[PDB]
């Protein structure tokens, strides 16, 4: 359980974006997506102890109409140095896969 | 006529090549009055505004614009290159060298799939791309 | 800027192809040389330019110059109004 | 009736013309063509020099 | 979209003044009438930059005369 | 009208229902049994009739 | 009909057919080597499989399925259509590729 | 060789056309004439030493003008590659024929030379100075090679075996 | 072999020429759609006369497409003479030639 | 009886079969085995008919086998024509009317 899920989470919806240049976007996905709508938060997953690039971020969004028009406007949007492939984010937590694997045998 | 736009300098060149940034840029180095130019500047003006999507076409005269003459080896009568976002792209059309086409082809359908391929591969990543016909034998019986 | 702010860079085939890789004397030696060049080339100029000349003139004498024969429909062309040249309409019909 | 479309197989020593027919007309005339042929061979209306001979 | 009008009048002068066989009820030749650039090698940007400064400073020079 | 860009489809992602009413217009089933084969090493029919 | 017939002076249903070919099949098999013999340049051994009876050819299947029916542009139809020379090439490779047929100047894959 | 020695003296004298009407420009005149260059009395075998050095020095300018070395001309004028070049660097030596044309033409005169400063220092004499030049010019095809480069030379090559015959 | 080429931009020059300056600006690309239907009725053999076109410039559009007519009836006899005769040719000569005759 | 047909008939198929060797690769090869093109379509090969005098090396006629034993090896001429199996008119005719008049 990494202490890192709890700082988009204001009851907002987090759009997943893949397939992102390593050797850029610390924040120019910030600045391509703060146009629409305001201040946000847009994280993109760095892992440590080698500064590499992981590949996809993650980016949160007030509403789900804005989401919408969002991913309409941006999936293969030209990006950095490549486009982006956006999808819905997932968080399956434990307290949620523990209701899937509850459902599971009913 | 060559109702193509046309460049007059290496700045306007080189800024023309900067300002796509999702259309493969096709360059057409040559004199308007050299019947290789004449004949391959008349395929572009037909496959322009079918390719207006992805493409966009220009017109460089070596003498007025020589500046890049050294850099790629431009002196044959015409010649034909590509570049997708700053990068010069290149196309294994199977005549020996990749950097460019330097004849004047008459087939808009060909030159049509020519820079379908380059924008296909380029906007995949890549920066040499596979023609779907190899120019070795012209292919004549 | 010369080109190189693009941040391109050419590449070359064959070392037959043009260059290698220009002062007062350079100058002077250049003059030397196409002074050189030009009364080598002085020997059969004459004769080579006038048969040149004479052949071009049968030949257009033979078949006329494309402006040439539009010279007529150009200059009756001439006539027309600006009232007119405005009013051309369009294939579209 | 209709108009017939005509194009050109190319044995380049020389063109042959091709006619497309509408499909309905098609069907009257080969009925017709057939019909004319067995008429014609029972009553003998082609002497025997009119080549080539269903036979040879 | 296609060159303008004046564009192509620009273009079209330039064609008749180079090709006198079709053009220009003259005379004849095909292509005739009637400078440092960068090699693309990367040694060589500091000569050529200071060549095209050189080269525009007397041209200013010029221009002040 | 220009060409499309050539991008492909984002991918068929849901089935059945509307798509195999979809694909029964044009690219139904077939034998996929003895017309797609060609039946390796004797020629069983009369020699060259391709 | 546009098509170029070249039987276009008999038919089929009322002279019979006027030639025969099973023994010249059978004769050029016999004369390049016998079935063991013309195998041997392909690669089926290479397969491996242990006997060359039960076997059967793919015609137009590809690795699309061979997707005979669809919307492609010329040059994927032309991509589609280069495949089975793409599979015959590859199986007379063993014979093609060698420094006989092929002059000079060898080349290693890499890796 | 009879025969065909026969057909080219036929073909010469059915082929000639009568001169043309110069304007008697001599270049050597006009080099006097200019500043770079001035007159002397030599003796043949330094002139043709000096020659020699001074095309092995024009034919290696050719070579390292695009700073890219990895081709070496040795004072035989036989080019070679200094290592194994990539399919790239092959490429790059790739160079015109007129360039082997005259280093073939080059290779030629150093061999003459070299028989002349051969008698002259005593390594041979008069008669076999003779013999090696006779050799050299019907062997031309042999020790140098330019009909790789210009197959109009075949038919020099054949005339001079053909005079080696009758001779 | 281009001579059609040569024609066009001779025939489109001259034009042009006369043209005053302000309306070269808009009618050079609607002029040349007509030299270019012009020619595709004198193709089909179909009646060409636009009501609204001045004499002047439908008759100069007139020689150009009698030009160009003859230099494509010209060299679709000598192609075919050529093919014909036995000479190297490919599938879009071939076809083109095959349109023309 | 026509000596330019067999000619004729010759080069045309010299030109096919460089056709598909230009096809293969760019450039032309020496010796090329005739086995790729005279295989039965059916055993993977073309399946071109022949009517020329195509001599098979002896060389290709090799080939070997293995199994628990080890490596074995075997051989096996000119490739057939059509002419050969193709009947004369006049032995069809003549056959014609005397098989026809038995019939009757």
């Amino acid at each position: 359980e990494d202490p890192s899920l709890l700082e988009w989470d204001a009851d907002d919806f987090r759009i997943f974006c893949g397939d992102l240049g390593n050797e850029v976007n610390d924040d120019i996905l910030a600045r391509a997506f703060s146009r629409f709508p305001s201040f946000l938060k847009a994280k993109v997953i760095r892992d440590k102890r080698t500064g590499k690039t992981k590949g996809y971020g993650f980016v949160s969004f007030k509403d789900p109409s804005d989401y919408v028009r969002a991913m309409r406007e941006m999936n293969g949007k030209y990006v950095g140095s490549r486009p982006i492939k956006l999808r819905k984010s997932m968080w399956k937590d434990r307290n949620l896969d523990v209701v899937r694997k509850k459902q599971k045998e009913k | 006529s060559y109702m193509l736009p046309h460049l007059h300098n290496g700045w306007q060149v080189d800024q023309a090549i900067l300002s796509e940034e999702d259309r493969v840029v096709v360059i057409r180095f040559g004199h308007d009055w050299d019947p290789t130019c004449m004949k391959m500047d008349e395929v572009l003006y037909s496959i322009a505004e079918k390719v207006k999507n992805f493409a966009v076409i220009y017109l460089v005269d070596i003498t007025e614009v020589p500046d890049f003459n050294k850099m790629y080896e431009l002196y044959d009568p015409c010649t034909v290159m590509f570049f997708f976002r700053n990068k010069h792209i290149m196309i294994d059309l199977g005549t020996g060298n990749n950097n460019k086409i330097n004849w004047a082809m008459e087939d808009k359908q060909e030159m049509v799939d020519i820079i379908e391929t380059v924008y296909r591969g380029a906007r995949k990543g890549r920066g040499l791309v596979v023609s779907p016909k190899d120019y070795s034998t012209k292919y004549r019986y | 800027v010369p080109g190189l702010g693009r941040g391109a860079t050419g590449f070359t085939t064959r070392s037959d192809i043009g260059p290698a890789r220009y002062e007062k004397d350079d100058e002077e030696a250049d003059a030397i040389y196409a002074a050189l060049d030009k009364r080598m080339d002085e020997r059969r100029k004459e004769r080579r330019e006038q048969r040149e000349k004479e052949e071009i003139e049968k030949y257009r004498m033979e078949r006329p110059k494309i402006q040439q024969q539009f010279s007529d429909l150009k200059r009756k062309l001439a006539e027309v109004t600006e009232e007119e040249w405005l009013s051309i309409p369009e294939v579209g019909d | 009736f209709k108009e017939v479309g005509i194009e050109f197989m190319d044995l380049y020593s020389h063109l042959v013309p091709v006619y497309d027919v509408e499909p309905l007309e098609k069907i009257t005339d080969a009925y017709l063509d057939q019909y004319l042929w067995y008429e014609a061979d029972k009553r003998r209306l082609f002497p025997p020099w009119i080549k080539p001979a269903d036979t040879e | 979209v296609y060159a303008p009008g004046l564009d192509i009048e620009s273009s079209l002068k330039q064609l008749a003044e180079r090709r006198t066989d079709i053009f220009g009820v003259e005379e004849t030749a095909i292509g005739k009438k009637i400078k440092v650039t960068w090699d693309g090698h990367s040694g060589s940007m500091a000569r050529t930059q200071q060549a095209a400064q050189a080269n525009i400073t007397l041209q200013e020079q010029i221009e002040a005369i | 009208k220009p060409l499309p860009a050539p991008l492909d489809g984002q991918r068929k992602k849901r089935g059945g229902r509307r798509y195999r009413k979809m694909k029964e217009r044009l690219g139904l089933t077939e034998i996929r049994k003895q017309a797609n084969r060609m039946s390796f090493g004797e020629i069983e029919e009369d020699a060259y009739q391709e | 009909v546009l098509k170029q017939n070249p039987f276009w002076w008999t038919h089929q249903r009322h002279d019979g057919k006027l030639w025969n070919l099973n023994n010249y099949r059978t004769d050029m098999i016999q004369a390049l080597g016998g079935v063991e013999g013309i195998l041997e340049h392909t690669l089926f051994k290479g397969t491996y499989f242990p006997t060359w009876e039960g076997l059967f050819w793919e015609k137009a299947s590809g690795f699309e399925e061979s997707m005979k029916w669809k919307k492609l542009t010329n040059a994927q139809r032309s991509g589609l259509n280069q495949i089975p020379n793409r599979r015959f090439t590859l199986w007379w490779s063993p014979t093609i590729n060698r420094a006989n047929v092929y002059v000079g100047f060898q080349v290693q894959l890499d890796l | 060789s009879y025969q065909k020695l026969l057909k080219y003296y036929v073909l010469n004298a059915l082929k000639h056309r009568p001169p043309k009407a110069q304007k008697k420009r001599y270049l050597f005149r006009s080099f006097k004439a200019t500043k770079f260059f001035q007159s002397t009395k030599l003796d043949w075998v330094e002139v043709g030493l000096q020659v020699c050095r001074q095309g092995y020095n024009m034919l290696n300018l050719l070579i390292h003008r695009k700073n890219l070395n990895y081709l070496h001309l040795d004072y035989n004028f036989n080019l070679k590659p200094v290592k194994t070049l990539t399919t790239k660097e092959r490429k790059k030596s790739r160079f015109g024929n007129a360039f082997h044309l005259c280093r073939e033409v080059l290779r030629l005169t150093k061999l003459v030379v070299d028989s002349h400063v051969q008698y002259r220092l005593g390594n041979v004499d008069a008669f076999q100075l003779a013999d090696g030049l006779q050799y050299i010019f019907a062997h031309v095809g042999q020790l140098t090679g330019m009909y790789r480069y210009k197959y109009k030379l075949m038919r020099q090559i054949r005339m001079c075996k053909d005079l080696k015959h009758l001779i | 072999s281009h001579f059609d080429l040569e024609l066009r931009a001779a025939v489109m020059h001259d034009i042009l020429d006369m043209m005053p300056e302000g309306i070269k600006q808009n009618k050079a690309r609607t002029i040349l759609q007509h030299l270019s239907e012009a020619w595709r009725c004198w193709k089909a053999n179909i009646p060409w006369k636009v009501p609204g076109l001045p004499t002047p410039i439908e008759n100069m559009i007139l020689r150009y497409v009698k030009a160009k007519a003859d230099w494509w009836t010209n060299t679709a006899h000598y192609n075919r003479e050529r093919i014909r005769r036995g000479a190297t040719v490919d599938k879009t000569v071939c076809k083109k030639n095959l349109g023309r005759l | 009886n026509t000596q330019e047909l067999l000619d004729l008939l010759v080069k045309c198929e010299n030109k096919i079969q460089t056709r598909i060797k230009i096809g293969l690769n760019s450039k032309m090869p020496s010796r090329f085995p005739p086995v790729v093109f005279y295989t039965p379509k059916e055993l993977g090969g073309l399946g071109m008919l022949s009517m020329g005098h195509v001599l098979i090396p002896q060389s290709d006629l090799r080939w070997s086998k293995q199994t628990d034993v080890g490596i074995t090896h075997f051989r096996s001429q000119l490739i057939p024509n059509l002419y050969r199996y193709i009947q004369p008119w006049e032995s069809e005719f003549i056959d014609s009317q005397r098989v026809w008049a038995e019939y009757a």
